[PDB]
């Protein structure tokens, strides 16, 4: 029998919930940190390295807990994933306050004193905030490929991960339309080769029973365009059979009639028939994906039919080019060459099925890093060496404050310390004793040393060559900042309850 | 249930601290023990708390041990070295709570404490010379303050450093050494406090002796005896041979505790000696050790040079009281300060504060090596221990960083019961104790303590409250040398 | 009241694993223990082959779940050794959790099996003896057979069944893609027979029904039909000059296209059979519905349900001309087989019981794999747990030299890798240990790599004799699955139940 309601128990509660919604995504922090499996309820596990994810799909029922974990999706809604740095910072800043609110400071004290070291952590990071974005970036992108293949060094994937940095940020030039992660993706292939593993400007989908019609398509054809179906193409006792022969009569004459060159249907094709539904003399789809239409009609410029025999100009219209190969030994669908083609699916050409994973959480970030390292100018190491930093300037700062502002400043920046501990601890090397050299050594000899994920040792990260633009760090704080104020500000809690 | 029983001797010290913890300072408030036949005692200093509290822990023994101990070797800080090894248990006891072996934050916390101690030695006053007379001044007037006094505070507090001053020893290894029990108190009736005048030597409120005193006689010799000189029925009545043959041998001014002679009025105009009741036992050795001289039980038998010596005697009315000049011995003990008044039970806080005016400057004379007080060092080393422990990088930097923290909490707890926010007062401290480092012009920063009448931060190297250093030595060491004893335990 | 975090979560996985992995380690191996299996409805098979076990196994935790899909993805490419993924898998488990007993971080623990197992797959292909040549294997390939069916009696009609298998990939291995595709179903099972009942047989046996109960079933035309049209006294005669107009026309489409045999798969009136028996041409009534591409593949032409694609180069198809007892007691069948060799050809099986059926189509789709692979990859190595112990005394020697934690996750590693000679040993009714250490010490002192456990305790520990091997490339595979298996549970470290609210 627990229960807390009054001001200062409610707060202690709500700190509390933040902890344990802290707790659940705690050790996912970091390039290699855990994983976690999560069920939907009927049995369709989840797997997902990534943190955002986790409290999306999570379930959340405490009042405070609802609101941070809302805090961090609108976090997520605007630059990338930060949430895992948000979430856990703001949850520790409330773990660090624990001892001064159960001594009676006052909540409005806290917040006062919280706005005012995150107000002087910003303007103190901008003194820091160095842009090499002039420096070759655009020609003689050297170092765009030096910042990208940081993300995954000591591992034999270097090799070829150095091709694909090149290759994709190639793509990302010829595609610099502010691309999204929805435009550009990566098809499984099995067998072969990492390094046989390529791009193509177009979709990429594996026919299936029920996805492509008949084979031997007019490839090489100078203007193919896509068509949209809502009608069935498969096949009183008797008063059916005229209506159905009449049925595959003007299914079968719509196909030259419009002379659609490819059709997408949402409904099933029987191959146990390919012969029959090679009968249209051109080639039909169906059970076509959400992601392949969009990608589809926004490029190529695909119409839609309603009618039996619909016609239009955009089933034929003007696109570059078709392609349909046997790729892997099983024949793809390729929609590329498109006038306003925003598409560049990766073809992940791989021997191992669990490589899968592999790409999922190491290729998103490759593009990621490089579409973030285009996108702004000014960063600051990262593995923690700001959050030291940060922590160094106004744990120093606190001791010239006379008044209560003095611990709290100190217990924000000894709060501070959190990241670069929590990614040392996930990379399996124990906090205390890399830490601790950290903070000497960064206190003293450096402004940007932080820890490293591959030879667990103090790295100077700014010569390694990692990039963390000024503005994200800032707006990431800010928001785990006013979080723990918001938190803090609350102190009673109304339900009006039902019955 | 229960488990790591490091945690409950932590838990046990913490308690044995927080039962002491509010009694710290001077205006500590008091603690009632309660025996088991039922009797109580009141009291507000720790160490008889300490002493008296009836300990059941095994390892709360260990710091009851220790504060014991303390006791034994400069008699204060126990009530300090008891919450700062509390507040050292807490703070390792976390630190091994987050995955740090004890073994670590023993070596952190000696390095920490011999820091501290080589910092202090570099930062403390051995100004108390010649030279420092306003700070012995107001000193006495913070340990007489809050008082209705304080409109003529200074005439009285030169006067009783003067007094202080003037009757110093220097002992066989030099060091000037100071007896409490060599000033006395001496009551007057009449004009109040103001017209108090400093007497160079002891004088006596009781009836006159003789007339025969000169203003200045060359030589006053102290023939001391206890029997009284009186008429009866080498001498069977001691009257006239005894006397005769100590004045043969040489004596000047004989004294009598007993009674007077009955014709000693004839042989005190030609030999000067002295007859006044009740001489006091605490006053009579105090004189015979100045001026020289031994009590004699007897005198039929050494008597000659034994006898020690005065400069001169002076017959005057001091506030309508006749008192006896007897000063300017051979060694300065003979002294007193006369209470103009009426009684001394209207000025008991008078004299009780100028009782602990003298207590406090004698304990800033002997051991010349001397530290602001009012929490003032404990925020200038948690301001150098911090920046100390920082450029280490090995594993012990987290030891001597929670070291660093925990060591505030005599200036905290000496806010508390100061009645203010010690929030404001420890980070106030520390906020001008941070300048005092960075900023070399601001050197003469550091002696900012905490004044607990107004509770605001003070300088106290001018105000005078000042403590021995090697009573804070030896704190900091036994409160080290326990909490590593504590730690040790699994 | 209770809660699930931290290790604890890990250490329920690794216990769920390990129960998972013991109840699979007893049948590994040719004398392992047989397993029967039941469903909820009370069907009754007993089965040795893990696969079928894994895939109808019940499991309750999303650990061992997580195992048994996963494990899924090894039939595809090999079709053998998934018991040996599964006993690997949970060796590897118990391991990391006696490493973890001793405070290493799981992470540390995957990258040193990681590092492990890419050292054990150079060592077992610098170790491997294999035989290149092995196209025109004829002979040997008798041995792979014995091989894969030394389990049970199928020893006696291994010396019919090895050549009939390689007969079948023979008329299905093609030198330009070497892989076996969905029309080649090579599987006929009827219950109740023979060792000698199970022949070889490249024609199509289906079990339909007559046009008449003594029709004349020598029909070795080509002309083939295939009929997708179902059937659909006034009524009665309107219907009955339907039928006649519908046979008239159907006639007349069939001297048009040149498809006599008219087979249908519904009802219709036994008088226009009757008049086509007249008339030198039968017509079956009340056939399969996908049989057409099985029928139509006898020679090589494809499905042609449609009425006029049924061309003379599409014709319904036959296979080789012979008649036999076909079924004395059973209702024998058309003959169906008359002109030319299958590519996509399939077998005769007339085993007396289901599961000699079921472990006779199941050992040839291994044998077809994994000479398939030969064909891809003619490399292999000598199993019997001969390649395990060599793995582990190579990982073993790896283990000194490195610094960091990777040295624990050597050792353990090798002490996983030795456990299937154990199991080997174990469930031929002798002592593992002793056994497995005896051959351990024979490979240390002697060089031979192919010293592996007696398991039909035969002659000598030595397969040059015994002639038992399998695919290097499948070893390769299974050991490099079992790792990544190993390596991504061992990520997992919490997991969060819906529903099940924390009270
Ligand atoms: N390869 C790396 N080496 C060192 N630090 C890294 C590396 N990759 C990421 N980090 C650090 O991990 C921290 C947290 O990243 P995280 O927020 O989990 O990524 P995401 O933004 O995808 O969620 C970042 O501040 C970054 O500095
Ligand atoms: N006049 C004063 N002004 C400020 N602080 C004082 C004063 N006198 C004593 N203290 C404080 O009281 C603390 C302990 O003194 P005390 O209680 O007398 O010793 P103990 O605790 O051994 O009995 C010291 O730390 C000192 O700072
Ligand atoms: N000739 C043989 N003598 C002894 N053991 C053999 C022989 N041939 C194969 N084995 C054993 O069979 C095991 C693999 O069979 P198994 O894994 O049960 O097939 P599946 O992969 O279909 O489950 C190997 O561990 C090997 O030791």
């Amino acid at each position: 029998g627990t229960d807390s309601s009054q001001g200062i128990p409610q707060l202690v509660s709500n700190i509390s919930a933040c902890q344990v919604i802290a707790e659940a995504v705690r050790t996912t922090l970091g390039p290699r940190g855990m994983d976690k499996l999560i069920v939907d309820g009927r049995g369709k596990a989840t797997i997902s390295n990534d943190g955002a994810t986790i409290l999306k799909l999570l379930d959340v029922v405490h009042p405070a807990a609802k609101t941070l974990v809302d805090i961090a999706k609108s976090q997520d809604a605007e630059v990338g994933d930060g949430t895992t740095s948000v979430t856990l910072l703001a949850a520790e800043f409330l773990k660090q306050v624990k001892p001064y609110v159960e001594e009676g400071l006052h909540p409005q004290i806290i917040i006062r004193a919280f706005r005012t070291a995150t107000q002087l952590a910003v303007n103190k990071i901008k003194e820091i905030a160095v842009t090499v974005k002039k420096a070759d970036k655009v020609e003689q992108r050297k170092l765009l490929e030096k910042c990208a293949m940081t993300a995954l060094s000591s591992k034999l994937i270097s090799q070829q991960k150095a091709f694909f940095a090149k290759m994709v940020v190639d793509a990302v030039m010829m595609l610099d339309d502010l691309l999204q992660l929805k435009m550009i993706g990566i098809k499984k292939v099995q067998g072969g080769a990492l390094e046989d593993s390529q791009l193509v400007a177009g979709v990429a989908f594996k026919k299936t029973f029920s996805y492509a019609g008949f084979e031997m398509q007019p490839k090489k054809y100078h203007n193919p365009k896509i068509a949209l179906l809502n009608v069935e193409l498969e096949l009183d006792y008797q008063a059916i059979v005229d209506a159905e022969w009449n049925i595959l009569y003007d299914k079968l004459e719509k196909i030259h009639h419009s002379g659609a060159k490819v059709v997408l249907s949402k409904l099933p094709i029987g191959d146990v028939a390919t012969q029959y539904f090679a009968d249209r003399d051109m080639f039909c789809a169906g059970r076509v994906p959400e992601e392949d239409l969009k990608r589809t009609m926004m490029a190529c410029g695909g119409s839609i039919q309603t009618s039996v025999n619909a016609l239009s100009a955009d089933v034929l219209g003007r696109c570059q080019v078709f392609e349909e190969t046997q790729i892997g030994g099983e024949r793809y669908n390729f929609f590329t060459g498109c006038p306003k083609a925003k598409t560049c699916t990766f073809i992940l050409r791989g021997g191992a099925e669990q490589f899968m994973e592999e790409t999922e959480r190491s290729l998103h970030d490759a593009i990621m890093i490089v579409r973030r390292a285009i996108k702004n100018d000014s960063v600051v190491a990262g593995g923690g060496a700001i959050e030291m930093e940060l922590s160094k300037y106004l744990r120093d700062y606190s001791r010239t404050i006379p008044g209560k502002q003095q611990l709290l400043i100190g217990a924000y920046a000894k709060a501070l310390e959190i990241i670069p501990r929590q990614l040392c601890d996930n990379a399996g090397f124990d906090a205390t004793n890399i830490l601790n050299k950290l903070r000497a050594r960064h206190a003293q000899g450096g402004t940007w040393y932080g820890v490293d994920i591959n030879n667990e040792d103090i790295a100077d990260n700014f010569e390694a060559f990692v990039w963390e633009p000024a503005m994200v760090r800032i707006n990431a704080l800010t928001a785990a900042s006013e979080a723990a104020c918001l938190i803090v500000s609350v102190d009673e809690t109304i339900k009006n309850p039902r019955s | 249930t229960g488990e790591t029983i490091r945690s409950q001797n932590v838990m046990a010290a913490a308690s044995i601290a927080n039962i002491v913890k509010s009694s710290l300072g001077p205006v500590g408030l008091d603690k009632m023990l309660v025996d088991d036949i039922g009797d109580v005692t009141i009291t507000n200093d720790g160490a008889t708390i300490l002493k008296l509290l009836e300990v059941e822990h095994p390892a709360a023994k260990v710091l009851c041990e220790l504060a014991d101990l303390q006791d034994k070797e400069v008699g204060d800080g126990t009530t300090s070295v008891v919450i700062i090894a509390a507040e050292l248990l807490k703070n390792a006891d976390e630190l091994v709570k987050q995955k740090i072996h004890p073994t670590s934050v023993i070596s952190g916390y000696r390095l920490a404490c011999k820091e501290a101690v080589r910092y202090i030695n570099e930062n403390l006053i051995v100004n108390t010379d010649e030279l420092g007379r306003d700070c012995l001044i107001n000193a006495a007037k913070t340990s007489m303050s809050s008082k209705i006094i304080g409109i003529n505070g200074d005439f009285f507090a030169n006067m009783v450093v003067d007094a202080v001053l003037a009757i110093k020893y220097t002992d066989i290894r030099g060091q000037p050494r100071y007896p409490v029990n060599s000033v006395n108190i001496l009551k007057a009736h009449g004009r109040s406090q103001m017209e108090s005048m400093l007497i160079s030597g002891y004088a006596l409120n009781c009836v006159v002796g003789s007339q025969g005193m000169p203003k200045r006689i060359v030589n006053a010799k102290i023939a001391c005896l206890d029997f009284s000189l009186q008429k009866t029925k080498r001498e069977s009545d001691i009257t006239k041979e005894r006397i005769q043959k100590i004045l043969a041998t040489g004596a000047n001014v004989i004294l009598t505790t007993g009674g007077i002679d009955d014709m000693c009025l004839k042989y005190f105009v030609e030999a000067g000696a002295m007859a006044v009741r009740r001489v006091l036992k605490r006053d009579l050795k105090r004189i015979a050790k100045a001026s020289g001289a031994t009590i004699l039980s007897t005198l039929a038998n050494f008597e000659a040079a034994m006898l020690g010596q005065a400069e001169e005697v002076v017959q005057e009315r001091i506030c309508d009281d006749e008192l006896i000049l007897i000063k300017n011995t051979k060694a300065r003990t003979s002294a007193s300060i006369i209470l103009r008044g009426a009684n001394d039970f209207m000025c008991d806080e008078m004299e009780r504060s100028l009782h602990d005016a003298l207590c406090v400057v004698k304990r800033v004379l002997e051991s010349k090596s001397v530290v602001p007080g009012g929490g003032a060092v404990e925020a200038a080393l948690s301001i150098y221990l911090e920046n100390y422990a920082t450029s280490m990088g090995s594993r012990e930097q987290l030891a001597i960083a929670e070291f660093a923290r925990s060591l505030l909490v005599i200036p905290n707890t000496l806010a508390v019961n100061a009645a203010q926010d010690s929030t404001d007062l420890v980070a106030k401290l520390r906020a001008f104790h941070n300048e005092a480092q960075v900023n070399p012009e601001r050197k003469n920063l550091k002696w900012i303590g905490l004044d607990l009448s107004n509770g605001k931060p003070r300088d106290n190297k001018q105000a005078g409250v000042f403590e021995p250093t090697i009573v804070k030595v030896k704190s900091l060491k036994f409160a080290t040398e326990a909490a590593i004893t504590i730690l040790r335990i699994d | 009241k209770s809660r699930l975090m931290g290790l604890e979560a890990l250490k329920s996985h690794i216990m769920a694993a390990k129960a998972v992995a013991n109840t699979m380690r007893t049948s590994l191996g040719p004398n392992g223990l047989d397993k029967m299996m039941v469903d909820k409805d009370g069907d009754v098979t007993v089965t040795n082959d893990g696969a079928t076990i894994l895939s109808m196994m019940d499991v309750d935790h999303q650990i061992a779940k997580l195992m048994v899909e996963l494990s899924k993805s090894q039939d595809d490419e090999i079709g053998d050794g998934t018991t040996g993924v599964v006993v690997l898998a949970g060796a590897l488990l118990e391991e990391a959790e006696q490493l973890l007993d001793r405070g290493i971080h799981p992470i540390r623990i995957a990258d040193g099996y990681e590092q492990a197992a890419r050292v054990a797959i150079e060592h077992l292909d610098k170790i491997s003896d294999s035989v290149l040549v092995d196209i025109k294997d004829t002979e040997p390939l008798i041995q792979t057979a014995k091989t894969t069916l030394g389990s049970k009696v199928v020893n006696s009609c291994h010396r019919q069944m090895a050549e009939i298998a390689v007969n079948a990939v023979l008329t299905v291995a093609d030198m330009e893609r070497r892989d076996v595709d969905f029309e080649l179903i090579k599987v006929e099972g009827k219950v109740g027979g023979r060792l000698e009942d199970t022949k070889l047989i490249k024609g199509v046996i289906v079990d339909k029904d007559f046009s008449h109960p003594q029709m004349p079933k020598k029909v070795e035309d080509a002309k083939i039909a295939i009929l997708t049209c179902p059937f659909e006294v006034e009524d009665y005669k309107a219907l009955q000059k339907y039928e006649k107009e519908k046979f008239e026309e159907m006639i007349q489409q069939i001297k048009e296209t040149g498809a006599n045999l008219a087979i249908c798969q519904w009802g219709f009136d036994d008088e226009a059979n009757h008049l086509l028996l007249q008339n030198n041409l039968p017509a079956v009534r009340w056939v399969g519905g996908p049989e057409i591409e099985l029928i139509a593949i006898a020679t090589g032409g494809r499905i042609v349900p449609r009425f006029s694609e049924l061309t003379a180069e599409k014709l319904g198809f036959a296979g080789l001309v012979q008649e036999i007892s076909f079924g004395t007691t059973k209702d024998k069948m058309l003959v169906i087989e008359q002109c030319k060799n299958s590519r996509a050809v399939t077998i005769f099986i007339r085993g007396g019981n289901k599961m000699i059926i079921e472990e006779a189509k199941r050992s040839l789709h291994d044998a077809l794999c994994v000479i398939r692979n030969l064909i891809r990859d003619n490399r292999v190595v000598y199993g019997g747990g001969a390649a395990e112990i060599s793995c582990a005394l190579a990982v073993s020697q790896e283990a000194d030299k490195c610094p960091t934690l990777e040295q624990y996750a050597m050792r353990a590693f090798a002490d996983a890798l030795e456990v299937i000679p154990m199991a080997l040993s174990e469930n031929s009714g002798m002592n593992p240990i002793q056994t497995m250490t005896e051959v351990r010490a024979r490979q240390v002192k002697e060089m031979n790599p192919a010293l592996g456990i007696d398991c039909l305790h035969k002659g000598t520990n030595d397969m040059k004799q015994q002639h038992v091997i399998e695919t290097l490339i499948g070893k390769k595979q299974q050991i490099s699955l079992a790792t990544q298996m190993v390596r991504m549970i061992l990520k997992i470290d919490d997991i969060r139940k819906p529903g099940e609210s924390e009270e």
